[PDB]
């Protein structure tokens, strides 16, 4: 599954940072595109999601108003943009796709991560 | 990969 997130890097508390989400073009998982992320020795967290009915956007309480999920389409690319970013965002961040199932779980299809350190 | 739960329930969308 070739799914990969960019974007990450060294960022101040305060700051911005652009994550991208490439998707095939050719193979689609696929109505459901959503990042997570993961820092250690912590649970993985859900973060935002689009999802095409009608481009549907979800986030999880944590990063709401913070963050805003967007999709290219040209170039079969989700974006994540993090705004004000707090040491507590510091993790691994990663995509992956799946077909909403409205019930109570999902089959992902992962993307490799990119890595989000806030820092002084 | 494997089922994991369902992270958009409970969860509104715009």
């Amino acid at each position: 599954v070739q799914l990969q997130a960019s974007g990450g890097g060294f960022v101040q508390p305060g700051g911005s940072l652009r994550l991208s989400c490439a998707a095939s073009g050719t193979t689609s998982f696929g109505d459901t595109m959503g990042w997570f992320r993961q820092a250690p020795g912590k649970e993985r967290e859900f973060v935002s999601a689009i999802s095409r009915q009608d481009d549907s956007h979800y986030y999880a309480d944590s990063v709401k108003g913070r963050f805003t999920i967007s999709r290219d389409n040209s170039k079969n690319t989700v974006y994540l943009q993090m705004n004000s970013l707090r040491a507590e965002d510091t993790a691994t961040y990663y995509c992956a796709e799946w077909m909403n199932t409205r019930r109570e779980f999902i089959t992902p299809y992962w993307g490799q991560g990119t890595q989000v350190t806030v820092s002084s | 990969g494997k089922p994991i739960p369902n992270p958009l329930l409970g969860l509104d969308s715009t």
